[PDB]
Parts: structure tokens; C-alpha cells; sequence
């Protein structure tokens, strides 16, 4: 897909 | 303690990285609500779950209804905001009014400010995790990288968020504290406002978090004036200097700035300003507000693998059932 707004995953490192 | 055999899986509203979210109804008592499904496998539990508790007297804030848990999975039984998150509202309008963005960005400094006076530390605001209610308003939710128990003047160092809202502070490996809201609330602001995020227009996602570190935040010459002051206040790369991030005036400050003036703070907390938008609530249950790429999952729960569910520690898991008394 191509979208203005992607979704993004939290990250914790 | 409740269980999953209390509750009806109707939909798969949300998906993350770390929960699979669930539209549910409790079959009991007829009451609709969301179910985040967080794996063992992935996992903290004394924080987010206390932090639901707090959220739960608030009203921009996703509450907790119950916990209950499972050989592979813990379920959090929340709210259900049935008008969908900024995200899914972002990609069909593409960009907001400086009116509309002022509207939803003072009930998030609302929320924030109330974790940021009890010692809570949101890190992970984003598009995502605000929600539109039925009425037009917003709700908080997904409390994963919540930190707990600031006593006035603590710090922390743990490296987490989404790579697009992580702040400076935390790029420099800096200690921090509730510094690193107000810098996701201004990404998240230039984003309603610009249309895109001030950082997308070694190499890929080392090379955002050299641009987070060392590009300019250049604002269209399309923004007002108390905009792109509201921007560069909240996108300044210095915590000391940064607005909201000043020792007792914080949030005062933020009230007074141009951009958040004219506007009623006491009305917003008790919900008396109208919404500049009202989600049509479309479909069953109101989800075609939510994308099609969960609501056409099917509507159940992944099978277990016995050689991978018998390493988790379920000694870490043990008050984990909780019932909400009002
Ligand atoms: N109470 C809720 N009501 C409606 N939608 C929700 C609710 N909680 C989560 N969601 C949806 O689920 C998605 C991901 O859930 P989230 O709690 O952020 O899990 P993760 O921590 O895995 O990202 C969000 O984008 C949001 O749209
Ligand atoms: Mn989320
Ligand atoms: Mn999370
Ligand atoms: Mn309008």
C-alpha cells in the first residue's frame, strides 16, 4: 500500500 | 477474575507491535468494549496496568474494565472509542486546520499534563494512540512505554517510543523526563497542520534519527505565525529550552503561548468546546472508522505452540487478573 501516514511500531531497547 | 469465556470476539479492530486489538462484548451484561491481546512471548505489567487504573478517571484517557490472562496471552479489557484513531482520520483528510489541530492537541496537553502531575510519563504519543470518540473528542490509549513514579525532579533512560516522536534527549542518550511529550506533541501537531511528518519530507531508520538530531524543522510559509512559533517551541532540540519543559511553569506556559490562547482550558477539561469534527459513525458497531486491514482479519485468536508457550516465566504473570469496583 501507499499512504500519506504509515503506521509505525513502538520500539523499547 | 473474568475470562475469555466471558467475553464475545466480534471484530480485530487494531493491530501494533506489541497487541492484537479486539473488538469484544461481555456477554453478561451486554457492554461493548476493546480487548488488547498482548503475547508472552513479546513481554512492565505493574506499570501499564496501574496506569489504566489511573487513566480510568479521566476523561481524554483510555479506561481499564478488567485483566485476565492466559497460558500464551494477557488480555486488557478497555474502553471502546468508536470513532477511530488520528491516524486512520489523518490519511483521508491529509492535512487539518490550525483550529482543528489547536482543538485536539489541547485536550492531548490536558491528558498529558494529568500523567505528567501523577508521575506517569506518556513516551509514546503519536497519531495511533489518540482516538475520536462518537461525540468528536480524543482518548489516549495504548500505555506500553508509560514510565511510573516521578517524584518531582527524576529521570530516565530508557531508550523507547516510535521512531518518528522520539526526542532529541533520547537520541543523545541523555537522561530525561516528561521533556519527551511535548516533543511528541509538536511532531505530532506539525503533522495535523503541515500534512507530513517533520522528518520524513546509518540509512534507513539511523538515518531518521540522524535527521531528528540534525535537520531543521522547516514550517510551510502556508502556517500562521502562532504556528510555526507553537512548532519551533515544541520541535527545539534543547529540553532546558523547549516549551512545557519549564520547572513548575510548565503547562502554564503552554496555556499562555499565542497559539493556545483564546482558547478555554476549563471548558476543554469539562468537554463543553464543540468539535471542530464528528465521526460518522458508519457500519456495525461504528468500524468502518477503522481500516480494513484488521476488520477483515479473521475474528479469533492464533493457535498456541506448546514447545514455545512452556519457556514463559509464568512467575512474573501472578496478580495479573484484575476486575475494576466502579
Ligand atoms: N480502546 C480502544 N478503542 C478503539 N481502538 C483502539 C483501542 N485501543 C487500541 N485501539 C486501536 O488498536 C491499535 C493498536 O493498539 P495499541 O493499544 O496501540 O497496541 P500496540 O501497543 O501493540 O500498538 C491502535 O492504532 C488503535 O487504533
Ligand atoms: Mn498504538
Ligand atoms: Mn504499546
Ligand atoms: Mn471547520
Amino acid at each position: 500500500r501507499m499512504r500519506p501516514f504509515k503506521r509505525q511500531g513502538s520500539v523499547r531497547r | 477474575s473474568l475470562g475469555l469465556q466471558d467475553f464475545d470476539l466480534l471484530r480485530v479492530i487494531g493491530r501494533g507491535s506489541y497487541a492484537k486489538v479486539l473488538l469484544v462484548r461481555l456477554k453478561k451484561t451486554d457492554r461493548i468494549y476493546a480487548m488488547k491481546v498482548v503475547k508472552k512471548e513479546l513481554v512492565w505489567v505493574q506499570t501499564e496496568k496501574h496506569v489504566f487504573e489511573q487513566a480510568s478517571n479521566h476523561p481524554f484517557l483510555v479506561g481499564l474494565h478488567s485483566c485476565f490472562q492466559t497460558e500464551s496471552r494477557l488480555f486488557f479489557v478497555i474502553e471502546y472509542v468508536n470513532g477511530g484513531d488520528l491516524m486512520f482520520h489523518m490519511q483521508r483528510q491529509r492535512k487539518l486546520p490550525e483550529e482543528h489541530a489547536r482543538f485536539y492537541s489541547a485536550e492531548i496537553s490536558l491528558a498529558l499534563n494529568y500523567l505528567h502531575e501523577r508521575g506517569i510519563i506518556y513516551r509514546d504519543l503519536k497519531l495511533d494512540n489518540v482516538l475520536l470518540d462518537s461525540e468528536g473528542h480524543i482518548k489516549l490509549t495504548d500505555y506500553g512505554m508509560c514510565k511510573e513514579g516521578l517524584r518531582p525532579g527524576d529521570t530516565t533512560s530508557t531508550f523507547c517510543g516510535t521512531p518518528n516522536y522520539i526526542a532529541p534527549e533520547i537520541l543523545r542518550g541523555e537522561d530525561y523526563g516528561f521533556s519527551v511529550d511535548w516533543w511528541a506533541l509538536g511532531v505530532l501537531m506539525f503533522e495535523m497542520m503541515a500534512g507530513r511528518s517533520p522528518f520524513d519530507i546509518q540509512n534507513t531508520e539511523d538515518y531518521l534519527f540522524q535527521v531528528i538530531l540534525e535537520k531543521q524543522i522547516r514550517i510551510p510559509r502556508s502556517l500562521s505565525v502562532k504556528a510555526a512559533s507553537v512548532l519551533k517551541s515544541f520541535l527545539n532540540k534543547d529540553p532546558k529550552e523547549r516549551l512545557g519543559c519549564h520547572p513548575q511553569t510548565g503547562f502554564a506556559d503552554i496555556q499562555g503561548h499565542p497559539f493556545f490562547r483564546n482558547v478555554d482550558w476549563d471548558m476543554m477539561e469539562q468537554k463543553q468546546v464543540v468539535p471542530p469534527f464528528k465521526p460518522n459513525i458508519s457500519g456495525e458497531f461504528g468500524l468502518d472508522n477503522f481500516d480494513s486491514q484488521f476488520t477483515n482479519e479473521p475474528v479469533q485468536l492464533t493457535p498456541d505452540d506448546d514447545d514455545i508457550v512452556r519457556k514463559i516465566d509464568q512467575s512474573e504473570f501472578e496478580g495479573f487478573e484484575y476486575i475494576n469496583p466502579l
